[PDB]
RNA sequence: CUUGGAUUUACUGAAGACUAACUACUGCGAAAGCAUUUACCAAGGACGUUUUCAUUAAUCAAGAACGAAAGUUAGGGGAUCGAAGAUGAUCAGAUACCGUCGUAGUCUUAACCAUAAACUAUGCCGACUAGGGAUCGGUUGUUGUUCUUUUAUUGACGCAAUCGGCACCUUACGAGAAAUCAAAGUCUUUGGGUUCUGGGGGGAGUAUGGUCGCAAGGCUGAAACUUAAAGGAAUUGACGGAAG
């Protein structure tokens, strides 16, 4: 049917990325971060510079031929938070009132199985 | 004086448990200690499910859902409004809020 | 003051008596 | 400057005997040329596909499949198996709190040489009779299912070639084995082998691949 | 209950006690006939028997030890003396 | 830090740590503590016992074994975090809180140290005094339950008893200044056995002597002088850059 590539979408709380990758992932056909479309350290991972990112990375897609992507959600996970940033739900929204199909939607945050130490110390950040 | 019968955790028959770091702040906090919420949110937030499944390639595809554990400091937590101070006799209510 | 860091100024105010009662050894 | 993407030939890649749907979709690589051919820098190559998308069943969407290329053949890429693991929110959502988990990995080699290691995950059942809150096995149990597992993994690859593994893994035949040997033991709910990992695998055999490509 | 008969408990209530909290402990144990299918030979076997008691005649297993009574083998029959 | 391609993406490799989710008012251990699998080594409580010995015991100055973390000595390792140190911000000032690097340390092998809000701020042994429902381990009688395998001699679950545990809820015969307490009750109606500690607040765990330690320090431990209060629990109010 349609030609897939998979939409790695990696949503911290600092940034927001998305990058299109072959199904091997080893051919990047397009990388927008929400840092590109704003001005302001604040506001990289906005969800409004998170749907601009897609809507940029979306528009690079079609000159390609990716007429469909799978997803693969990821937060920042190693020690830090496992809770996806605010730009990954608004950046999947626009691929897909973009025109862009969907496919397999997953959650790819790495988790580890206990870790090394956390920064922050034992205290944790006082504010 | 004695604010809680459970020290404000959950250590009893035991020497020592194991700490966790808040997920916020990422201070040291015994797990037993811990403010814990288990949550499984929607990956799509209920506006966008309807637009992705037309734009969807799969007939009837089921959305994944977001399974997190969250654990928080007692300072966290209470900022976060995750709980909040009760009264002294609704303090040893330990039921989930219905 | 508070009490730990008092005991730790007086920890260090012993041992630099110790060190000052050498001198006669 | 240059539009990279206009020295891009696309190739398409073709799944094994195995799987129904052997027509997964397209990649691309910067096109071959005198100095480097395309094909030695495009094999080796590993794609993740759900198997419910190589099997049509929606069934089988809690699984995925890596596809390793060590082939091509015109535009085509001759793929094979490479290994198994599960989605995390299906993993995820088999984790609850009451019940016990218990998991078991054997690495052992098929009868071609390839050398897996095989990962089993288990939870305690709740009859429908049982009123107690929790669901908990002993642990003297759980070591012997654990042991139980183990011995059908290591019986069940030794005596077959990955190409019929593979054909075993689709329908969990070894995942409701364990389940059968472990009703005497304990009751058992949702016994899956939840990953595969490719370790070592034997000289390569054209011939013997392209008889699992038609 | 204030006013009760201490020397008389009702059999069924001091049945369920514990067997030192009687009014005489008494054990709850006793010692069996063993007729093992094989051959007919009685063979007193204590009901707790902590061993592998094995019978004269046929050098076969008629008890195994638990963590309590001892499980009898199938086809052989007890009798309570 | 980044057109010397940073960040990102897929595959592969190497190092050290750490054992997520399952994980609980659940388990074990004298305490400190203990959470991947399997093997080996020697332990252990409880239960069961119509086994055995028969007072062998309880608590214990002195004296022994163990004793988180940090710290010391000497090797090895040093991924991640990270005292000290350096820096970018903030501020009136900030040697800090926040951010970036980072050395000891964090790990391990041989030795040291012997301290923690080492807490249940609650000594141990023995007896008695009240109801209830959960839960872990063992033992003993019984199912409209699922399953081995088709059923038993499978295992699980369900229902009853019991001993031991980790706890929880209610009540107050009773205690207490109250908070609260099934022990913190059976104490002016004052005596079951036994070990330790305190005698208004400071000065002060200071000085001195002794002893242990490589050191840091540990154990033991005054006095002069000063003072009408210091303190506990609860009530009303006032206030809060806490919540509703
Ligand atoms: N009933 C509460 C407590 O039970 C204790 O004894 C109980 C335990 O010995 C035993 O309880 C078992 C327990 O071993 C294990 N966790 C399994 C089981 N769930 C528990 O038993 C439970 O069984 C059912 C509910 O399932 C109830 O009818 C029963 O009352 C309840 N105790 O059964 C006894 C029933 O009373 C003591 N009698 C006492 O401390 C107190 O009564
Ligand atoms: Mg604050
Ligand atoms: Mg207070
Ligand atoms: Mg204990
Ligand atoms: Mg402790
Ligand atoms: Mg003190
Ligand atoms: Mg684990
Ligand atoms: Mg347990
Ligand atoms: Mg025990
Ligand atoms: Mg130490
Ligand atoms: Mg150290
Ligand atoms: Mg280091
Ligand atoms: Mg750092
Ligand atoms: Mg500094
Ligand atoms: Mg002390
Ligand atoms: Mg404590
Ligand atoms: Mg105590
Ligand atoms: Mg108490
Ligand atoms: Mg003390
Ligand atoms: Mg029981
Ligand atoms: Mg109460
Ligand atoms: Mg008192
Ligand atoms: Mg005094
Ligand atoms: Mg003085
Ligand atoms: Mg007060
Ligand atoms: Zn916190
Ligand atoms: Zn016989």
């Amino acid at each position: 049917s349609q030609v897939f590539g998979v939409a790695r979408i990696f949503a911290s709380f600092n940034d927001t990325f998305v990058h299109v990758t072959d199904l091997s992932g080893k051919e990047t056909i397009a990388r927008v971060t929400g840092g590109m479309k704003v001005k302001a350290d604040r506001d990289e991972s906005s969800p409004y510079a998170a749907m601009l990112a897609a809507q940029d990375v979306a528009a690079k897609c079609k000159e390609v031929g990716i007429t469909a992507v799978h997803i693969k959600l990821r937060a920042t996970g190693g020690t830090k938070t496992k809770t996806p940033g605010p730009g990954g739900q608004s950046a999947l929204r626009a691929l897909a009132r973009s025109g862009l199909r969907i496919g397999r939607i997953e959650d790819v945050t790495p988790v580890p199985s206990d870790s090394t130490r956390r920064k922050g110390g034992r205290r944790g950040r006082r504010l | 004086p004695k604010k809680r019968a459970s020290n404000g955790r959950n250590k009893k028959g035991r020497g020592h448990v194991k700490p966790v770091r808040c997920l916020n702040c990422a201070r040291c906090v015994p797990k037993d200690k811990a403010i814990k919420r288990v949550t499984i949110r929607n990956m799509v937030e209920a506006a966008a499910v309807r637009d992705l499944s037309e734009a969807s390639v799969y007939a009837e595809y089921a959305l994944p859902k977001l399974y997190n554990k969250l654990h928080y400091c007692v300072s966290c937590a209470i900022h976060a409004r995750i709980v909040r101070v009760r009264s002294r006799t609704d303090r040893k209510i330990r039921t989930p809020p219905q | 003051m508070r009490d730990k860091w008092r005991k730790k100024r007086v920890r260090r105010l012993k041992r630099k008596r110790r060190k000052v009662r050498a001198r006669s050894k | 400057v240059v539009d990279p993407f206009t020295r891009k030939d696309w190739f398409d890649i073709k799944a094994p005997t195995t799987f129904e749907n052997r027509n997964v979709g397209k990649t691309l690589i910067n096109r071959s040329t005198g100095l480097k051919n395309a094909a030695d820098g495009l094999k080796g190559r590993v794609f993740e596909v759900c198997l419910a998308d190589l099997q049509g069943s929606e069934d089988h969407s809690y699984r995925k499949i890596k596809l390793r290329v060590d082939e091509v053949q015109g535009k085509n890429l001759l793929t094979n198996f490479h290994g198994l693991d599960f989605t995390s929110d299906k993993l995820r959502s088999l984790v609850r709190k009451w019940q016990s988990l218990v998991e078991a990995n054997v690495t052992v080699k098929t009868s071609d040489d390839y050398v897996l290691r095989v990962f089993a995950i288990a939870f305690t059942k709740r009859q429908p009779n049982q009123i107690k809150k929790t669901t908990y096995a002993q642990s003297s149990k759980l070591r012997e299912v654990r042991k139980k597992m183990i011995e059908i993994m290591q019986r069940e690859v030794s005596n077959c070639t990955l190409a019929q593994l593979t054909s075993k893994l689709i329908p969990e035949v070894i995942g409701r084995e364990i389940e059968k040997s472990t009703q005497t033991i304990f009751p058992l709910q949702n016994v899956h082998i939840r990953k595969v990992k490719l370790l070592k695998q034997p000289k390569f055999d054209l011939g013997s691949l392209l008889a699992l490509h038609g | 209950v204030l006013v009760q008969d201490l020397l008389h408990p009702s059999p069924a209530t001091e049945a369920k006690q514990h067997k030192l909290k009687t009014l005489v402990q008494q054990p709850r144990s006793f010692f069996m006939d063993v007729k093992c299918q094989g051959c007919l030979n009685i063979t007193t076997v204590f009901s707790h028997a902590q061993t592998a008691v094995t019978c004269d005649s046929c050098s076969t297993v008629l008890c195994t030890p638990t963590g309590g009574k001892a499980k009898l083998t199938e086809g052989c029959s007890f009798r309570r003396k």
